[PDB]
RNA sequence: GGACAUGGGUUAGUCGAUCCUAAGAGAUAGGGAAGCUCCGUAUGAAAGGCACGAUUUUUCGUGCCUAUCGAAAGGGAAUCCGGUUAAUAUUCCGGAACCAGAAGGUGGAAUCAACACGGCAACGUAAAUGAAGUUGGAGACGUCGGCGGGAGCCCUGGGAAGAGUUCUCUUUUCUUUUUAACAAACCACACCCUGAAAUCGGUUUAUCCGGAGCUAGGGUAUGGUGUUUGGAAGAGUUCAGCGGCUGAAUCCGGUGCGCUCUCGACGGCCCUUGAAAAUCCAACGGAAGUUG
């Protein structure tokens, strides 16, 4: 479940908010 | 059917340009049209530039950057042959002054 | 005015909030015109097929105001 | 790079050297319905399974990306594109990876061709 | 025979006009895809900026970065030049197979970029890395 | 009755004025003149700016470079169709667009190979940072002559609706057969590529062109008053009924030393060579610069 939760970045560009996951 | 000017300007002038249309109501009418646009001239040879439309000056402001330019040095300012002559002449004269510098330094 | 050649584009523009009303125009050649009044353009989709016509009409959102010829 | 066509004929998938998979819905827009930029190298081939709602993309990085694409004839039902698997452990020779991918006509079997001369049958 | 692998030249036609390139390999005979005397070249698309005694190593490195390009160019569109640039890293990496294979095209472009980095940093071919003002 | 009396009537982001400059007017600096006032318009003027900085002796330093008025025929941002009143319409009404300015928002594009790729090339693509400075273009241009293209008009062969004529003749005489701005897609003298041309060829109505690359072949650009569709047939028009409503039709083509306008490519003429400026765009330059 974690792999698909972490890799679900469909076409969203600016909506992609993996900045928070990369710092926090 | 005869027509009239749509404006209060008589006197067909270079700004009072009209065109004949048939309206969906079966009427012959004038449409007042603007002067034709101009393709930008080349800066060195003076010929029209290739790849750019013929618009009025203010009308150019509505185009994107690529539509007003050519992807080359001086694109939208000089023609291809003018740019090529600039490139060759620059390089050759730089070669000349290098040779003269070598000759005169000794 | 704008012509739309894609049905799902017509639905997407209808989904967009700028859509205000819709007209269904039945022509004499059994071709329907689905017209959508937006803020800036009248988007028109020419559907020549009858079965695609009414499935699209029921596909249109219920909140949108659809009007007869 | 390459193109594949849905069996229904209303959907097209475009593989690109720009590391992008382009899903086009022919009844939606001339613009791509979805863009996917997961591959790290130029994407070589895209193929849709003739029967099962799965499609795959083979790129030069050696990874084969497997997607589940569900298509309904309804106008409301936009195609559902979801990641399903990322097949790895494929060699890269002369900076060339997965060159061609093919789908079994009956079951979910994927044939992948590498640059080293190996054919992988992912079951 | 003034156009040989390793000769510096100038491009006068195309997007990369006025840029200095090195003849990677000459196809003077021609090819089926290019029925003329073409030659593949590697050039500098964005020349590095000038540097000074001052500025930190960060700024000097930031201004010393170089963006290359690789292109098949006709002889009539190339202007040959007396200076010559050679390095064994850039011998034989390019071919027709490289152009068809886009990943190889990008890989060759990156290799040309890196090779130009050590060359510029080492201070060789300063003329080749100096932009031409026309 | 344009007379007399009483009321009513002119609706604009898009049409003009306003903006710009022209010839020319006209302050200021100055100098004349007893003065009224005259001359003078970047001149014998200290005629204003812009940028950098841990804040500098918490009393500022370091750099870098011209009024105004004057055009309802000149230049110039952007609107069309149908309808409507007793009288107003590109102004109102319905429908459909467009321009400029402003802010942030959404989607996409570039970027850890900082500021995109393709095409041999002409150059193309939905994007694709660019300060000071400099430079270029557009705006922006005579007159005449034919040639070619388009549009409207004129003309014309059928079809369909009514109408005129009908002693006789006339498959006919007439009328109606309409499609705007705007939006999208489409569309070949200049330029490029290969190739090297005399037994010289190509070619216009008009003899120009070619080893400074002809012919030929393949490309690129320019691109509507063109075609196809949206607008848009629901409109307008024509006819048949009904008591506002209901039925139909609004079709398919030709032609040209034709007319008006316009466009294109040319030719002629001058001891005549046939505005400026506001505005607008571009280039060169390279300042700055997992998030951002």
């Amino acid at each position: 479940e974690e792999k698909e939760a972490k890799e679900l970045s469909k076409m969203m560009m600016s909506n992609k908010q993996r900045k928070l996951y990369s710092k926090l | 059917q005869r027509v009239t000017y749509r404006r209060r300007l008589a006197y067909n002038t270079r700004s009072n340009r009209t065109r004949i249309i048939k309206t969906p109501g079966n009427n012959i009418r004038y449409l007042h049209i603007k002067k034709l646009g101009t393709i930008p001239r080349c800066g060195d040879t003076g010929v029209p530039l290739q790849g750019i439309p013929a618009l009025r000056p203010r009308e150019f402001a509505r185009l994107s950057h690529n539509k007003k330019t050519v992807q080359r040095a001086y694109g939208g300012c000089l023609s291809a042959n003018a740019v090529k002559d600039r490139i060759v002449r620059a390089f050759l004269i730089e070669e000349q002054k290098i040779v003269k510098q070598k000759l005169k330094q000794l | 005015p704008r012509q739309i050649s894609d049905i799902k584009q017509f639905l997407e523009i209808a989904r967009r909030k700028d859509a205000t009303s819709a007209r269904i125009k039945k022509n004499t050649n059994k071709d329907v015109k689905f017209k959508l009044r937006c803020s800036k353009y009248l988007y028109t989709l020419v559907v020549a097929d009858a079965k695609k016509a009414e499935k699209l009409r029921q596909s249109l959102p219920p909140d949108l105001t659809v009007t007869e010829v | 790079s390459s193109l594949s066509v849905h069996s229904s004929g209303d959907h097209v998938i475009i593989g690109s050297y720009d590391k992008r998979l382009c899903w086009f819905d022919l009844d939606f827009s001339s613009k791509p319905y979805k863009n996917l930029r997961y591959h790290s190298r130029a994407l070589r081939d895209v193929s849709y399974h003739p029967s099962l709602p799965l499609f795959c993309s083979g790129s030069d990085d050696g990874d084969v990306q497997v997607f589940h694409g569900r298509v309904y004839s309804d106008l409301l039902a936009n195609p559902l594109i979801v990641p399903l698997k990322i097949l790895r452990n494929h060699k890269v020779v002369d900076n060339v990876g997965v060159l061609s991918t093919c789908w079994h006509p009956k079951e979910a079997w994927l044939f992948s061709a590498g640059a080293g001369g190996e054919i992988r049958m992912w079951t | 025979k003034i156009l040989k692998p390793g000769k510096v030249a100038l491009i006068t036609r195309g997007r990369f006009a006025g840029k200095k390139v090195v003849i990677l390999q000459a196809i003077d005979q021609g090819s089926k895809s290019h029925p003329f005397g073409h030659a593949v070249v590697a050039g500098v698309e964005r020349y590095p900026l000038k540097v000074t005694k001052s500025m930190g190593a960060k700024r000097i490195a930031r201004r010393s970065r170089v963006k290359p390009f690789i292109k098949v160019v006709n002889y009539n569109h190339l202007m040959p030049t007396r200076y010559a640039l050679e390095l064994d890293n850039l011998k034989g990496l390019i071919t027709a197979d490289t152009f068809k294979e886009p990943t190889q095209r990008s890989a060759a472009r990156k290799t040309v970029k890196k090779t130009f980095e050590e060359k510029y940093q080492s201070g060789k071919s300063a003329w080749f890395f100096t932009p031409l003002r026309f």
